[PDB]
């Protein structure tokens, strides 16, 4: 029941990001509700977490593939509806396995943040 | 996040002089004359300038001690060190002075004492003095003294010259 | 063959989209060619206003310490389609909520996201048509509406906007501590050597009279006010005039 | 093309255009004569003064009726409307002709007077509820009519 | 003078002052000068309707002063 | 004549709201003149003024049906151009005859509203 | 190699005075900086520069018509980039050929006005 409901979720603000993404493409994300942008943030995280590099593309992807559970899926994908990883950033959801994976690229990209940071300080 | 403070976007600061200074004896004035949030002169040069403040008339020349003045609608006059006088009329506000020798006077409208007319005083004044008569309670008759003494002020420093 | 029919109708139709908006960017155009005269005759006005009210602090200790009522009077537009200049003016708004803040905005797009976002911290907001050069009198009533909303106020923060170049906008901040405060504040800077800036000009206000410093800090902060919604204006141009020719070249890429 | 949504300035290229654009509404087709007089006193500038609703009203008073000889202020020689065989001679001499461009101007200035004079000042005082509705059938019936 | 004693602020009274010298202005710059005076605008409160119930905390005219 | 100028008013003005209407989408209605929002206004009510109940169709539409005379039709669509029908409520116009039913429609329209707003104000 | 040079250089200054058009049709003429100005008024006599007339349109248009060698054209768009050419009047390159064309009409333009001046002055 969590596998369907879930899924039926995740489908069901997939096509509010594409009748929203029409009003988006002309005038803008500005011309939006607040609580519009609120699931054109989601639905972009949802996009940007279904993609997965395999294990076979290596080469193409020039990173090591990843085998995500079933139950790893449903429970990951539950939260992100749920509100749970708004702070989490878009990309950390882009070529990964399941939640973990999420919550550390987004680790590394905040450390790497502070290659970016410490050496702006010490520049000025 | 740091909010950048408005006051931070102009550059042009005040020069505060410090008490134990040695004195320095100038021979203009920087005028800063505003209106309505826009200056007609920027750190104008002048050898003096005539403001009506609400106690009297003030001269101010280069060196003045540092005092703030609550304007009332009344004539202004700017006298360069060339010979030249400009006068406005302003309608209130306030007026800084500062001992470093500037003096920066913000006020609601500033306005040329030629764009001002004669007969349209004379008209308005008749209007105020008929309707202060039928004033609806004291705040109108207060109101109507206001705008008459204003037009008062206007006509006089016309008739001067 | 409706699909061509379709597709027809649908090019011309974005034609006519092009068509509309592009007398909007002609329009605003002028507007801000009109109003770019504000650059050249600003930054002098309030050069005493900040002896008043530039107060260099932290934005932790200014707020965590007050514990009455912090008012804000954020100006937004009463129109949309003008960048993210209403946008960034809301996310400011809730990076600063607290117990004690009240929101008063201008615009009817401020009220319209301030009035949801912030149910608690709400008790009214100013609007203002745009066929007057914004006057000192639209200043003065922002400020008595303010001062009754919570007379007892520590502070009045006011946000808007700032046009430096014809692109570069950003958000600024005009700080009015309550005239209560602030009169123990001028004390600081009349005996103590501590604030050397405002040590001649704090004197000056002390050898008058107190109705005199009233009228004084209701001017400035007044005045202050007719620089806040006057560049804000500025800086709507601004974005109105960027996001209507970003809107330009994707009906053209359509 | 550029003020589709925001008021519209009044030059003369626009005070002009918004005429000939009514001018050119018409049921029946127009004698030469009849035609290229009505562009001529456009071109310059007669019908400034007259409204646009107007206008198909004007050009019927200058085709189908003379207001000069009515009042008894035509001087005029020979140019007149009712001429219907000056068409041939407009046709060998353009109107810009000092042949023909002294009446020509002649009678439009005086044309244009008598009808800003007597017919628009009646038209902008019309308030009822059946002369308005003269008015309106009069100005339709002259846009099918000239 | 005597409008201290009614309560009127100073705002007020330099708002009355600047409407009363714009109305003294020629016609020729009257166009730009009375631009600076006209109070057109109000303050709103969105209701649970969508209303917007304008507040009267403060008048906007010199004449509801 | 009447009817011919009528007709001609009716179908120059569905024709300016048409283009006005895509003003509407790309700005919104409070960016409209004084006159294009009168136009739209009374184009709005001919749009449903148009609409008639048939007589045959009342099985569809719930409603008995309307026979509008001729002359009714167009002294109708005359006064709502004209404005003398500017200040009857734009839905009193939907699926009615003559103006005569427009006019009763918008008495018990204003009737039923009334009742609510008693309604309402003793809660 | 220096024809191939010329070439995109105009093609390059013609890109940018389009650029340059919308900017003074936008913020004014004023704003454009000092080699902005340049540029516009370079690209101002290119344009007009490669107007040309026809010998076949010697009878309707009466001005006799002009070849221009291409060793000429390399030399005279050359020249004009540089900025050698920055004190002739913009007109005098408006339906001429070569740049002896441009320089002869200069002198025609240069001594039509002395005249002007000298009845201006006087009477
Ligand atoms: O009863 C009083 C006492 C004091 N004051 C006011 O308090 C202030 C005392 O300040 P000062 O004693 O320094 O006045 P001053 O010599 O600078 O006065 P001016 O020539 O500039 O007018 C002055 O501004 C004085 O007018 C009154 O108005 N009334």
């Amino acid at each position: 029941v969590d596998h369907y409901n879930v899924a039926q979720d995740v489908v069901q603000m997939l096509t509010k990001y594409r009748e929203l993404q029409d009003i988006i493409a002309v005038l803008g994300i500005d011309e939006l509700s607040e609580e519009d942008k609120l699931i054109v943030d989601r639905a972009r995280k949802l996009v940007k977490f279904l993609s997965q590099p395999f294990q076979v593309a290596e080469v193409f992807t020039g990173m090591t593939g990843h085998y995500v559970q079933l139950d790893d899926t449903i429970d990951s994908f539950s939260g992100l509806l749920m509100g749970t990883y708004d702070q989490v950033p878009e990309m950390a959801f882009y070529m990964v396995g399941g939640i973990n994976s999420v919550l550390e690229k987004a680790k590394k990209m905040a450390e790497e943040a502070a290659e970016l940071e410490k050496m702006r300080r010490a520049r000025v | 996040h740091d909010l950048p403070e408005g006051f931070e976007f102009m550059e042009h600061k005040v020069v505060n002089k410090d008490i134990h200074a040695p004195h320095e004896n100038l021979e203009t004035l920087r005028l800063t004359l505003t209106r309505q949030d826009e200056f007609l002169l920027r750190e104008e040069p002048v050898k003096c300038v005539t403001v009506t403040g609400t106690n009297g008339e003030y001269g101010i020349y280069p060196g003045h001690a540092y005092k703030i003045v609550q304007l009332n609608p009344s004539p202004l006059t700017v006298e360069y060190t060339d010979g030249t006088t400009k006068k406005y009329f302003v309608s209130g506000g306030f007026a800084h002075i500062n001992n470093e020798g500037s003096c920066d006077v913000n006020t609601v409208e500033c306005t040329l004492l030629d764009d001002l007319d004669l007969a349209i005083a004379e008209k308005e004044l008749a209007a105020q003095q008929a309707a202060l008569g039928s004033a609806k309670d004291d705040k109108a008759k207060s109101v109507v003294e206001i705008r008459i003494s204003v037009i008062e002020a206007v006509i006089a420093a016309l008739k001067h010259h | 063959s409706g699909k061509l029919r379709l597709y027809k109708e649908k090019l011309e139709g974005y034609n006519r989209f092009y068509s509309i908006v592009k007398t909007i960017k002609m329009v605003t155009l002028a507007k801000y060619r009109a109003a770019q005269g504000r650059i050249r005759t600003r930054d002098f006005s309030l050069r005493y206003t900040e002896l008043a009210f530039s107060k260099p602090q932290a934005s932790r200790d200014a707020v965590v310490a007050a514990k009455n009522a912090l008012v804000y009077i954020p100006i937004t537009t009463n129109r949309g389609s003008c960048g993210a200049l209403n946008s960034n003016i809301v996310r400011c708004i809730d990076s600063v909520v607290s117990s004690k803040m009240v929101l008063m905005p201008v615009g009817k797009r401020g009220i319209d996201s301030f009035s949801k976002l912030y149910p608690d911290e709400f008790r009214y907001g100013i609007i203002n048509d745009m066929k007057e050069s914004m006057h000192f009198g639209y200043a003065t009533f922002v400020i008595e509406n303010a001062y009754e909303v919570s007379k007892d106020a520590d502070r009045y923060q006011v946000i808007f906007n700032r046009f430096v170049s014809a692109g570069v906008q950003r958000n600024a901040v005009y700080n009015i501590p309550s005239y209560e405060k602030w009169k123990e504040d001028l004390a600081d800077a009349a005996s103590s050597d501590n604030q050397k800036n405002r040590y001649l000009f704090a004197n000056a206000l002390q050898n008058e009279e107190e109705q005199l410093i009233r009228d004084f800090f209701d001017f400035h902060a007044a005045l202050a006010v007719l620089n806040a919604v006057g560049e804000n204006e500025l800086s709507e141009q601004a974005a109105r005039l960027v996001a209507v020719e970003g809107q330009l070249t994707n009906i053209s890429s359509l | 093309a550029d003020s589709v949504g925001g008021q519209q300035v009044q030059t003369i290229p626009m005070i002009r255009g918004a005429r000939f654009v009514a001018l050119f509404n018409q049921k029946q087709p127009s004698y030469f004569m009849n035609a290229i007089v009505s562009l001529y006193a456009c071109l310059n500038g007669y019908l400034d003064d007259v409204k646009v609703q107007y206008v198909k009203f004007y050009e019927y008073l200058l085709v189908h009726r003379d207001l000069g000889i009515m009042y008894g202020t035509a001087k005029n020689k020979f140019f007149y409307m009712y001429v219907q065989e000056l068409n041939y001679l407009i046709r060998f001499f353009t109107l810009n002709s000092p042949i023909l461009h002294g009446e020509l101007e002649e009678m439009l200035k005086q044309h244009t007077h008598l009808f800003l004079q007597h017919y628009q000042s009646k038209m902008n005082a019309i308030k009822s509820e059946k002369d308005v509705k003269a008015l309106k059938n009069l100005l339709y019936s002259c846009k099918r009519a000239v | 003078s005597s409008w201290r004693d009614h309560g009127i602020s100073y705002l007020k009274y330099l708002n009355v002052c600047t409407e009363t010298l714009h109305s003294t202005v020629k016609e020729s710059r009257r166009a730009k000068y009375e631009r600076w005076s006209k109070p057109c605008y109000t303050a709103q409160r969105p209701d649970g309707a969508g209303g917007q119930e304008t507040i009267d905390k403060v008048p906007i005219h010199t004449k509801d002063y």
